[PDB]
């Protein structure tokens, strides 16, 4: 067994900006590798393809996940609506770092965040999964569109998205 | 402040 890489192709509005790929780490945190890997290719009828981030921070991290309401305040895992957090093993080291957005202990659900920073705060409360193997470059070309609130000047969507690995 | 939550997003 292998890792698997999923990508995401992201536009803002409406025009290809480029493509990010990320490693899952399946071997580490299986069950949140799962959900992340299964909401990129729409298997279980739904997933992130068309959504977008609505909350990007420069130097701090980009946001995004919700399919359902699309104003983050939505999205469902593949489990139900939330589920656990599966452990605490990797932290949030620098730029690149996938992770699980929350409400709290025990409710990840769709949401999730890049980190374009180290953010050690979050270490012990949101899990972290997977890491942009290429792309950074695009990452960094969205940040411009934050702002420090977090609302976006263009619309930035998920465009495409899929497993490649 | 520099939170990442879904439903009372905070400072």
């Amino acid at each position: 067994m292998v890792n698997p890489t999923v990508f995401f192709d992201i536009a803002v509005d409406g025009e290809p900006l480029g493509r990010v790929s990320f490693e899952l780490f399946a071997d580490k945190v299986p069950k949140t590798a799962e959900n992340f890997r299964a909401l990129s290719t729409g298997e279980k009828g739904f997933g992130y393809k068309g959504s977008c981030f609505h909350r990007i921070i420069p130097g701090f991290m980009c946001q995004g996940g919700d399919f359902t309401r699309h104003n983050g305040t939505g999205g469902k895992s593949i489990y139900g609506e939330k589920f656990e957090d599966e452990n605490f093993i990797l932290k949030h080291t620098g730029p690149g770092i996938l992770s699980m957005a929350n409400a709290g202990p025990n409710t990840n659900g769709s949401q999730f965040f890049i980190c374009t920073a180290k953010t050690e705060w979050l270490d012990g409360k949101h899990v972290v999964f997977g890491k942009v193997k290429e792309g950074m470059n695009i990452v960094e070309a969205m940040e411009r569109f934050g702002s420090r609130n977090g609302k976006t000047s263009k619309k930035i969507t998920i465009a495409d998205c899929g497993q490649l690995e | 402040x520099l939170l990442v939550t879904v439903g009372l997003v905070l400072a």
